[PDB]
């Protein structure tokens, strides 16, 4: 485990989220997995252990811009995708007598 | 003036850029339950054990609000997981883009407009009011806004539906004109005029943002006001004799102090219930603003919208998103036809004895002349057999005139 | 949603066991350890505590119902737009280009199944905005002029398809001096041998 504190200024690693105890800081950055805050994402990789790193934004790629060249697709694919949506919830009803009062007469009189 | 035989056609046009602001997230806060009611008192915890379910509900609810700011930030500024590099060469056909794209020499990654919006943007911990910092910094948010701004300037709209494809900007704007019904030759004939209008409207925006933002400081105002509201409740009695639990403990044994302690506990617990419900309503309001801004991000930026008045005012062309503290800023590039002239019009034209109906245009007349033009801009063409189609006879049309049609096949007979 | 409902019910059940300041939570033990004239304060404390618990339960259920209705209206608009016909809104019927959609039932909900149209491979080409034949400019009808570098064609803006440039694929609207980027290349008229 790795205990993280919030406002406590102190494998100690000091961040803008607080003081981080028990994780080895590295300079190799990865896709975020476990968010902590302030740009810090932890993981369990190599031996493999609870490591701490600065998140990696998207993925890099080169862009090619010309003032006279175009690119035309020549193959296409078909695929399927899913989206889940809740439309309803459980219907519930609660009686105002039984919950407030079990069996009793003055408990009903006080509730007038 | 309304008539049965008349029509007016745009002749010139202007471009303009419009700003709209929307809030995206809000300050995250987490409030301890015990500390607020009880300071360092041991006996104040014991009387609070009877209401332990209230402390667990109140600590769980602010966590459930705390994750919502992370989803709101994670749904608008991330429609791509590819960071597109920005080309070095800056010639885009005469459209000067030195304001919305960030200058490399700047130490921060904002451009000029984000800094103008950043300058326009406007111990507490002892009582247990903790402020957690957002998951993303403004530099990584500005990296996402820079990728989204580069993707429209390099690939058009076919990069969010698929892998990026290059295309010069001169054809990108002509592709945007045929989407609103304008022939592309109007773009190719007047590119320098629109480029200088676009640069002048960008300068007008820089002058308008520098002179406002009434919907992005209020969301901070409501949280800071409500926090001072919970602060002032610490000095209320609720029909008690003192406002400090250690003063009650220092002067009277605990059996002779429970009547004051329970009277302070119910009041402070009730003020926590009030603060939590107020935060739940404002968080739901933010959820509504966040989903609507995510739809504008996926609608105005990527592709072109066929919904009147969904992006700006006018026939929408492009958008350019920006990033500012706790909110997004959209920049719509609308198109608004300018000058117009009244003219005589007719539903159809009879010539041979057959009704000649225009294909994609409308028949117009100058008295001595008879032309056809595109619905949204003036350009006069002679009547030919490649611009109409024939259907039926001329007795079924209420408003028809007589005019000769020239056959383009006449030289073909020579 | 099932988890949220089971917690909201379990907290109601757990609040029955707290005395809320009282000397017992069993109403029969209140009626046995005092005269009712002196047990009315224990009964009123239990009344106030259980009413506070019921008030919080009701407010929580009103809050959840409004979000569930908002998700139901959103699914209704996806039901009338993704399922029936096409949309021209991108990223509102699933990633990329959408063709048709298929509703499937699921407990408390629905699952949509889109059929996405995605390009894949590409080839580099040298474009031209417009082409000057003999004094006139030839703009493509809806195509965009492409050229391998030894032949000039025209195709659609999203799928490769070379086609010989023709007078029936372009229309003229002026001259060549008003357009920057125009190239010098001749245009074929297919009607000339038809005249011979
Ligand atoms: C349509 O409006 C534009 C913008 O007003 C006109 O462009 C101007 O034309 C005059 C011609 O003398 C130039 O002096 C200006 O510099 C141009 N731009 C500006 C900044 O106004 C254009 O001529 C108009 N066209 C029509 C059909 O009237
Ligand atoms: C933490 O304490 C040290 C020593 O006082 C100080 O130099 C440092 O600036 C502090 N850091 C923070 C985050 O307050
Ligand atoms: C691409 O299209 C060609 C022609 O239809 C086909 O032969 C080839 O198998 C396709 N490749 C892929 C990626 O499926
Ligand atoms: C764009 O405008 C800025 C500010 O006037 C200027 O410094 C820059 O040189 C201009 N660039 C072009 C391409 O004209
Ligand atoms: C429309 O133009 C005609 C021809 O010049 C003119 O006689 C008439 O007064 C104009 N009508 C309007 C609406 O100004
Ligand atoms: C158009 O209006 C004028 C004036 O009322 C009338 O004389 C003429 O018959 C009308 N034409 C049609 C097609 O209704
Ligand atoms: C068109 O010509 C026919 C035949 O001369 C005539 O009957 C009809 O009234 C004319 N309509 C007009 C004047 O537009
Ligand atoms: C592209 O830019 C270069 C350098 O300005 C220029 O020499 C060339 O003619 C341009 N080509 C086109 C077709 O715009
Ligand atoms: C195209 O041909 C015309 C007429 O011969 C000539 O004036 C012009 O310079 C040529 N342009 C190119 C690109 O060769």
């Amino acid at each position: 485990v790795a205990v993280l504190y919030q406002g406590v200024n102190c494998n100690v690693f000091q961040t803008r989220a607080g003081c981080l105890i028990g994780a080895e800081h590295v300079n190799n950055s990865y896709e975020c997995d476990i968010p902590i805050g302030a740009g810090i994402c932890a993981s369990y990789q190599t031996s493999q252990s609870i490591i701490a790193y600065t998140m990696s934004l998207g993925a890099e790629n080169s862009v090619a811009y010309s003032n006279n060249s175009i690119a035309i697709p020549t193959n296409f694919t078909i695929s399927v995708t899913t989206e889940i949506l809740p439309v309803s919830m459980t219907k519930t009803s609660v009686d105002c007598t039984m919950y407030i009062c079990g069996d009793s007469t003055e408990c009903s009189n006080l509730l007038l | 003036a309304y008539s049965n035989n008349s029509i007016a056609i745009p002749t010139n046009f202007t471009i303009s850029v419009t700003t709209e602001i929307l809030p995206v997230s809000m300050t995250k806060t987490s409030v301890d339950c015990t500390m607020y009611i009880c300071g360092d008192s041991t006996e104040c915890s014991n009387l609070l054990l009877q209401y332990g379910s209230f402390c667990t509900q109140l600590n769980r609810a602010l966590t459930g609000i705390a994750v919502e700011q992370d989803k709101n930030t994670q749904e608008v500024f991330a429609q791509v997981k590819q960071i597109y590099k920005t080309p070095p060469i800056k010639d885009f056909g005469g459209f000067n883009f030195s304001q919305i794209l960030p200058d490399p020499s700047k130490p921060s990654k904002r451009s000029f407009i984000e800094d103008l919006l950043f300058n326009k943007v406007t111990a507490q911990k002892f009582n247990g009011l903790t402020v957690l910092p957002p998951l993303l910094t403004d530099e990584m948010i500005a990296q996402y806004t820079s990728a989204l701004l580069a993707g429209t300037i390099t690939s058009g709209w076919t990069f969010g539906a698929g892998a990026a494809l290059q295309i010069p900007f001169a054809m990108q704007m002509a592709y945007r004109f045929n989407g609103i019904g304008v022939t592309q030759n109007v773009l190719y004939e007047n590119q320098k005029l629109i480029a200088n209008q676009f640069n002048s409207a960008i300068g007008k925006i820089q002058d308008s943002l520098s002179s406002a933002l009434g919907k992005l400081q209020d969301v901070v105002n409501q949280n800071a006001q409500a926090l001072n509201t919970l602060v002032k409740q610490l000095s209320s009695n609720f029909g008690a004799i003192s406002s400090v639990l250690n003063d009650i403990l220092s002067r009277l044994d605990p059996p002779e102090a429970e009547v004051q302690i329970d009277r302070l506990i119910t009041g402070r617990l009730q003020s926590l219930q009030t603060y939590v419900t107020q935060q739940l309503i404002r968080a739901a309001e933010i959820r509504a603003s966040a989903n609507l801004a995510a739809t504008k991000m996926s609608e105005c930026v990527l592709g072109q919208s066929k919904r009147v008045d969904f992006c700006g005012k006018g026939y929408h062309l492009m958008s350019f998103p920006q990033s500012a503290p706790h909110g997004v800023v959209f920049l719509h590039v609308t198109y608004v036809p300018a000058q117009e002239k009244n003219f005589t019009t007719a539903p159809a034209i009879c010539h041979d004895g057959k009704a000649h109906f225009p294909r994609e245009g409308v028949f117009v007349s100058n008295g001595t002349h008879w032309f056809v033009t595109q619905r949204n801009f003036y350009e006069p063409q002679i009547i030919t057999t490649d611009n109409t189609f024939v259907s039926g006879n001329c007795d079924v049309v209420i408003g028809i005139v007589n005019n000769t049609v020239y056959d383009p096949l006449q030289p073909e007979l020579d």
